[PDB]
């Protein structure tokens, strides 16, 4: 894992072209799946009005 | 992201459509503008670490928008 | 006003959960015009789909619908 010297003289590890491309696309599943969480957490019923019987696990 | 510069931004935006907002629905709007926001941010120093730079700038950012 | 949505300790704090180590002063400006484009985006078809329910206030599942079509395309 190499690192060289940025235009402001600071230590940036030496990516290939090709590196740098799936970087942007762990980027993009990663943002991915946070939009969906917030989507899923939200459109929960369990936080619209919500009640749960116990014995069988079912919205009341 | 702090709530009432948001919240004030929030009524503004829904003003220039024209109503009251439900404060779940300002959190949900409010999350999700900060992983959108971060996720540019990502894109961004991406661009500036190919031109090896650590310090983004407005250029790197317009890019990362017009792919939009 | 004009802090337009977010201030700027917190534009800061979003770009380090992005990994950045410095910004040009001018990232400010171009992230809170960001954010007002996303949100105009987001909010008019919230508010639609509000209005074509015939509420009066917008509902966190007004907020979700419009999220999923955000999430579409993006």
């Amino acid at each position: 894992v190499v690192y060289i010297m940025s235009k402001e003289n600071r230590l940036i590890p030496k990516l290939s072209d090709e590196e740098v491309m799936e970087r942007h696309k762990k980027a993009d599943e990663n943002m991915k799946r946070v939009w969906s969480q917030i989507i899923q957490k939200y459109e929960s019923i369990d936080n619209q009005g919500d009640v749960i019987d116990l014995q069988t696990g079912e919205v009341i | 992201i702090s709530r009432m510069p948001f919240a004030r931004l929030v009524k503004e935006v829904t003003d220039q459509f024209t109503l009251r907002w439900q404060s779940m629905a300002i959190m949900a709007l409010q999350e999700a503008s900060e992983a959108y926001l971060v996720g540019l941010l990502e894109h961004t120093n991406l661009l500036a670490l190919h031109a090896k730079r650590i310090t983004i700038m407005r250029k790197d950012m317009q890019l990362a928008r017009r792919i939009r | 006003d004009n802090i337009q949505g977010i201030t700027k300790p917190a534009i800061r704090r979003l770009a380090r959960r992005g990994g950045v180590k410095r910004i040009s002063g001018l990232i400010y400006e171009e992230v809170r015009n960001v954010l007002k484009t996303f949100l105009e985006s987001v909010i008019r078809d919230a508010v639609t789909y509000t209005e074509h329910a015939k509420r009066k206030t917008v509902t966190s599942l007004d907020v979700v619908y419009a999220l999923k079509r955000q999430g579409r395309t993006l």
